[PDB]
């Protein structure tokens, strides 16, 4: 588990070194405001039907009366170009503001905790996140448990033994086609089914599917080993 | 011998699933996996 | 999920057809391709919306041809060969249920001149130089992803979200989710007909319910109408006439000389810019408020489909078993399953 | 039963506790073995 993280890490650190796109979430983000100033700065070329976009020029080639005629235009066409761009600024703020709430939530939910809903903090099973700055955001590395190897097995919802039914405590039955076994729902680790690791519920002609296995006591053995304990001490007090 | 191609796009790798009745997968293994995700 | 896609040829809806007009229009500077751009940015947008909402799978799982689910009847949520898009019996009534206003599929003018052009608005439109883009991923692909999320939920559990598909029982898939509501898996098992047939009779429900009123759609329907009736506006418009001598750019040019006609068209130009500027502007709100509910949906299909989720009132009212998604005209329903 | 409970503390503390009986299922499971033992002693008395 070491291992799988520090190679992990590793490929991050390799895709980071060698990857220009993936980093597109924030570079548009800047190139966003980027692209509407320079649009914002050159809508001071614009003459918006006035003899000329520049204003000295304007001032300089007419009288007040005309001039007052020729300087509404510019005004009236450059407070226009700067409504349109603090109306487009609002509305990125707005979205760089659900993005903030939402990278505020994986922080709380990712990085002080562990979530247990699915895709939030990553692909895969969470078990934990790291937080990492970059210009104008954040990236999270989140470590997720991904089962890889599967193997196929028959299954059953209950074993029935003694008359009654039986089903796992925690985890599922499986067999390997010859013998049964209960194991974690998550990861292949079989082990005897027993009193300990399910409970009994009802009678098996209710449950649809249901299979024969023996269910093992773990207390039956301590008592048996003591009556052969005690056989013995009965036979042998036969003799004196 | 390079061109512009056009096509209908794949949603994916088609996958069916081995399902029955009785028959359960379960991972005898694992991979820890390290993801970035990028916020603004 | 998304709402159309929308192109607006600033230099055709302000000055169509005349040169004099243009020759006006570029003295207003880099308007129309901040104009362009904005509805390009969302028009983007609503293909980023659909791909997050539906394409939360990289493998295509396709169910067995038995349907041994325990009893328990998907086969009017799962799709049918007999159709000609693999749609299911609920998405082909939500297909129906939502009216679609322009899907933008070829206007070969055989549909657009003669005895319709007489009836039918999209025509006036787009004549106009309003333009309406077709989607990414057409009903056909959102349906096999649909498909596939259903799929992959009746046949695999929540495991297709984690990583690999891995198969079991229906009937033990339920009993784990049951463990997830804190209710013990034999109350499945000594109960699993009750279950199932209540499932079956819930689903039924659901496709007379959708059989018999129109109003429960209307979370779609009035997305649709706030597009149509934004463009509606904007054609309107057209007629205004911004005080200048006509509302038609043609007749301005028909009777007045060069000096005295760019007095009249300018106005035209100014009051046309702002009818743009006003519909831009309302598409971006409106392109924010489908984002937010595409991110809502894209959260659902990962937490209520792939998963089983402990948030209360999340998926569903009542405890969250599973959810079953359906396709719709630009939207997803979810079939929330709660104990 | 002690398999359906926990125990800890005594009775003084938890406001609205009730009495009432626990079951120990290795009680019976050992009974049946003290009247088995029982009755092999009192069968060791007759040959
Ligand atoms: C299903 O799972 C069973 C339990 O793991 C397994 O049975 C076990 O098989 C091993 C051999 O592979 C046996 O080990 C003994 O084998 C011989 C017996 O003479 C000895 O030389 C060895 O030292 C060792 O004691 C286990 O005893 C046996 N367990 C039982 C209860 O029979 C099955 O083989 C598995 N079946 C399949 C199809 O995979
Ligand atoms: C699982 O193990 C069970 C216990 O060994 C076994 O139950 C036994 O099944 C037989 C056949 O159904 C019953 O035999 C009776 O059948 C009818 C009356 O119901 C009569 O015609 C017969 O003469 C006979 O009385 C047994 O009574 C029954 N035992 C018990 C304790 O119920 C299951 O059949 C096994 N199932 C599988 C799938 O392995
Ligand atoms: C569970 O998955 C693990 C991979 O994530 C796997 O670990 C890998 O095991 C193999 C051997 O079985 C190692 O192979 C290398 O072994 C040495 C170098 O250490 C070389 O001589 C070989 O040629 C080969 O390159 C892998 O290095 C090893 N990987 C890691 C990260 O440890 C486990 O074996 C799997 N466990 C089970 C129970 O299946
Ligand atoms: C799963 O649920 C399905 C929906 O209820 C169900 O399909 C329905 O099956 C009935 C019974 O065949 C059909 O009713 C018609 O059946 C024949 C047709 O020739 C006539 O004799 C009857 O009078 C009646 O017209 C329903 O029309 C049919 N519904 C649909 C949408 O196909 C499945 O049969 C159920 N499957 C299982 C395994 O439960
Ligand atoms: C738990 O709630 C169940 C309802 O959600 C309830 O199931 C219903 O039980 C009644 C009988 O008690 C059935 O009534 C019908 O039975 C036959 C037709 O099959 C007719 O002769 C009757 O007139 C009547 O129509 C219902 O069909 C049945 N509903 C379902 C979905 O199966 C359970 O009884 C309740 N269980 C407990 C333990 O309270
Ligand atoms: C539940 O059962 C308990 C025992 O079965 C019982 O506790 C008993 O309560 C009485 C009265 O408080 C005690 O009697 C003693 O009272 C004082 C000393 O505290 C003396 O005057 C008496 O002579 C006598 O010693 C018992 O000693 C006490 N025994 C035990 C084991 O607790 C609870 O009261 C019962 N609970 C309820 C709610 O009734
Ligand atoms: C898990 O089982 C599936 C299919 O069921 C098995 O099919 C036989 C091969 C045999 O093992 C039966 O007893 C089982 O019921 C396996 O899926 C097949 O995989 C091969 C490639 O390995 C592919 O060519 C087949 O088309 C698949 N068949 C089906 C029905 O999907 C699967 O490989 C098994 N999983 C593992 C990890 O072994
Ligand atoms: C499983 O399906 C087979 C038919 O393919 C059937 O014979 C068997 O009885 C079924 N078992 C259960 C528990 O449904
Ligand atoms: C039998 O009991 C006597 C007690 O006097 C003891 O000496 C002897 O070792 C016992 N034998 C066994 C096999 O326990
Ligand atoms: C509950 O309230 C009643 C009065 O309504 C009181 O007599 C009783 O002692 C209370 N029990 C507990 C456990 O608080
Ligand atoms: C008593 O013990 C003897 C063996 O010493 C045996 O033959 C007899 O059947 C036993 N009786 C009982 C009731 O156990």
């Amino acid at each position: 588990i070491a291992n799988q993280f520090n190679s992990a890490i590793g490929k991050i650190q390799d895709s980071l070194s060698s990857t220009a796109s993936a980093l597109g979430k924030l570079q548009d983000v800047v190139n966003q405001n980027a692209q509407a100033l320079n649009t914002l700065v050159k809508q001071l070329s614009s003459n918006f039907g006035a003899i000329s976009s520049v204003l000295n020029d304007i001032l300089s080639r007419l009288d007040k009366v005309e001039a007052e005629v020729q300087i509404d235009r510019l005004i009236t066409g450059r407070l226009q170009s700067l409504q349109t761009y603090v109306t487009q600024q609002l509305i990125r703020a707005a979205e760089i503001r659900a993005s903030a709430n939402l990278a505020a939530t994986k922080m709380s939910e990712c990085v002080l905790g562990q979530s247990k809903r699915v895709d939030f903090c990553g692909k895969g099973y969470h078990l934990m996140s790291f937080p990492q700055s970059a210009p104008h955001g954040v990236v999270f590395l989140h470590v997720t448990y991904v089962p890889a190897q599967e193997k196929n097995f028959t299954t059953a919802p209950a074993i029935c033994h003694d008359g009654k039914a039986h089903f796992p405590r925690e985890g599922v039955f499986v067999s390997n086609g010859t013998h049964w076994f209960v194991t974690q729902r998550n990861f292949y680790e079989p082990q005897i089914i027993t009193t300990d690791n399910t409970f009994v519920s009802g009678n098996c002609d209710v449950v649809i599917g249901i299979v024969n296995n023996t269910v093992y006591d773990p207390l039956q053995p301590e008592l048996d080993s003591f009556k052969e304990e005690l056989d013995k001490y009965f036979k042998n007090h036969t003799s004196p | 011998s390079q061109s512009i191609i056009a096509y209908t796009m794949s949603l994916g790798v088609e996958n069916s699933v081995a399902y029955s009745n009785n028959s359960i997968a379960i991972p005898t293994n694992f991979t820890i996996s390290v993801t970035t995700e990028i916020l603004p | 999920v998304s709402m159309t896609k929308t192109s607006v040829d600033c230099t055709m809806y302000i000055c169509g057809d005349s040169t004099e007009c243009s020759n006006l229009l570029l003295q207003y500077g880099s308007f129309c391709t901040q104009l362009n751009r904005a509805l390009t940015g969302i028009a983007v947008e609503q293909d980023k919306n659909t791909q997050e909402v539906f394409a939360q799978v990289k493998q295509i799982y396709k169910t067995p041809p038995i349907k041994d689910f325990g009893g328990f009847n998907f086969s009017q949520i799962l799709p049918d060969p007999s159709k000609p898009s693999k749609r299911s019996f609920i998405e082909d009534l939500l297909f129906n249920k939502v009216t679609l206003a322009d899907a933008g599929f070829i206007k070969q003018y055989g549909d657009c001149l003669g005895d319709i052009a007489a009836r039918d608005l999209i025509c006036a439109q787009k004549f106009n130089g309003l333009t309406v883009l077709p989607p990414l991923l057409t009903d056909e692909m959102i349906a096999q992803y649909t498909s596939a999320l259903l799929a992959g939920t009746i046949t695999s559990g929540w495991t297709f979200g984690a990583g690999a598909a891995l198969q079991i029982p229906f009937a033990m898939q339920m009993a784990y989710r049951f463990n997830g509501i804190g209710v013990t898996q034999n109350v499945l098992y000594e109960n699993q007909k009750l279950i199932a047939n209540q499932f079956n009779s819930a689903i039924g429900k659901i496709q007379d319910s959708l059989s018999s009123t129109a109003s429960a759609l209307g979370k779609l329907q009035d997305v649709v109408n706030q597009n149509a009736q934004a463009l509606n506006t904007l054609v309107k418009q057209l007629s205004s006439n911004f005080g200048a001598i006509s509302s038609v750019l043609n007749d301005i040019l028909s009777r007045l000389d060069k000096v005295e006609a760019e007095v009249q068209i300018d106005r035209l130009i100014t009051g046309r810019l702002q009818s743009l500027q006003t519909y831009v502007t309302q598409q971006l709100i409106r392109a924010a408020e489908i984002r937010a509910s595409a991110n809502l949906a894209a959260t659902k299909m990962s937490e209520c489909v792939l998963g089983q989720s402990k948030r209360v009132d999340f998926c569903g009212k009542g405890y969250h078993l599973m959810s079953f998604p359906q396709s719709a005209p630009h939207g997803v329903v979810f079939l929330h399953v709660t104990y």
